């Protein structure tokens, strides 16, 4: 959840927002290891339910997110449901697990492709265009990350929007990111520059990463 | 002496305008059939599975004309190649389907068959059904047969299923047509066709358009 004042400003302005809670996991092995542990149902609801209850008002946000980067665990599934039992006026979403699990109302894949198939085991992701039609499936694909912009990138950003533009339930993406997180060093003539993870001293770091 | 007397337009042409030649006759066969006047006048075969095809039911309906009759019987016998798998032998009267009663000229016969071998493209496994026609104690009135081919053909969470498979169509449509002949078909050609079809792998055809 941000800072209260961007709520107001996106209300006032005119954007579209998802509200996610403050749930991610990554480092974990699996990735849904305290997810699907009903001993950090307590930890995780409360980080659900709190953004709920600060945000619910805002014409803004118009999507809750569980979080990012969790696996999927039983948590996740049982606090779906607290959501959309006390807020039935926004739809929710969570990408954990492969992006179409029973946690989310939109398939909200991160870097799927729009053409080309990435099929990794348990958590494939499926050509944008291939995932919508999959036996079964029916709902709109948003996704929650893509054409990732790092340094001299955004290549094939057309691709996505031709993709968009064609298929009705292709109704767009969130571009990962807006801005780089560089931070301003001095060096020994007082002149600012930017830097990244490392710079700092910080090990093990990811470098540049972050930008 | 035959007399036919045969129209090249009728009011079925504005139902036969498919992108073709427009040709017109006695373009297939004629036959004489001789049917005893106690008669098969009909009958349909289905096979339904258990949920990996390793149990199947056969059944066959069976209808009459003629006389009804408390000595009529139909024998259904099912063959694989020369061995009899399954036989199923009733008398007349269907099972009461409203107020009024059932179909007395009618009969179902149901046979079990285990492990039966499928049918599909890749192998055409077949089995023969008889139908017998006959008196309880023994004489044969008419016997009708087909071959049955046991698979199961169904869409299921939006897929096309052949034996529980999804199936990928490598298919042509087929026109009936030969150079010298029109619209006449023979065996000669029609199995020219199917080896040459098969031969390049297509699966399938569609009989455009009729
Ligand atoms: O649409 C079609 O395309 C073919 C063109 O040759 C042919 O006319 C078929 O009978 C018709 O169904
Ligand atoms: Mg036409
Ligand atoms: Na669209
Ligand atoms: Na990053």
């Amino acid at each position: 959840p941000n800072h209260p004042l961007w709520y107001t400003l996106c209300d006032r302005y005119g954007l579209y927002v998802v509200d996610e809670a403050n749930i991610e996991t990554h480092g974990m092995v699996p990735m849904n290891r305290l997810t699907d542990d009903p001993r950090w149902l307590p930890a995780m609801s409360e980080r659900v339910t709190r953004m709920v209850q600060r945000d619910r008002n805002h014409p803004s946000v118009i999507i809750w997110s569980l979080g990012n980067e969790s696996g999927h665990g039983a948590n996740h599934d049982a606090l779906y449901r607290w959501i959309k039992s006390v807020d039935p006026s926004r739809p929710v979403q969570y990408e954990g697990g492969g992006a179409d699990t029973t946690a989310t109302d939109i398939i909200c894949p991160m870097y799927a492709r729009v053409d080309e198939d990435q099929p990794f085991p348990a958590v494939p992701k499926w050509s944008i265009k291939k995932w919508l039609s999959l036996p079964g499936e029916t709902r709109p694909l948003i996704l929650c990350e893509y054409a990732h912009a790092m340094g001299n990138s955004l290549g094939g950003f057309a691709k996505y929007w031709q993709a968009f533009r064609q298929y009705p339930r292709l109704q767009g993406g969130f571009v990962w990111d807006w801005v780089d997180q560089s931070l301003i060093k001095y060096d020994e003539n007082g002149n600012p520059w930017s830097a990244y993870g490392g710079d700092f001293g910080d090990t093990p770091n990811d470098r540049q990463f972050c930008m | 002496r035959l007399a036919v007397m045969v129209l090249r337009w009728s009011d079925g042409s504005y139902l036969e305008d498919q992108d073709m030649w427009r040709m017109s006759g006695i373009f297939r066969d004629v036959s004489l059939l001789h049917k005893p006047t106690t008669q098969i006048s009909d009958f349909h075969v289905a096979t339904r599975f258990n949920d990996d095809f390793s149990r199947a039911v056969l059944e066959a309906e069976v209808q009459m004309c003629g006389e009804l009759r408390d000595y009529l019987r139909v024998t259904v016998s099912l063959w694989q190649g020369e061995t009899q798998v399954a036989s199923g032998t009733a008398p007349f009267g269907g099972e009461i389907i409203d107020e009024r009663g059932g179909y007395a000229d009618r009969v179902t016969l149901r046979l079990n068959v285990e492990n039966p071998k499928l049918w599909s493209a890749e192998i055409p496994n077949l089995y023969r059904a008889v139908v017998e026609l006959h008196t309880a104690d023994g004489t044969l009135i008419e016997a009708e047969a087909c071959d049955v081919g046991f698979r199961e053909v169904r869409i299921e969470n939006g897929l096309l299923l052949l034996n529980g498979k999804p199936l990928l169509i490598r298919g042509v449509n087929r026109h009936e047509h030969h150079p010298l002949h029109g619209q006449v078909m023979d065996e000669q050609t029609m199995v020219q066709d199917i080896l040459l079809m098969k031969q390049n792998n297509f699966n399938a055809v569609r009989c455009s358009h009729y």
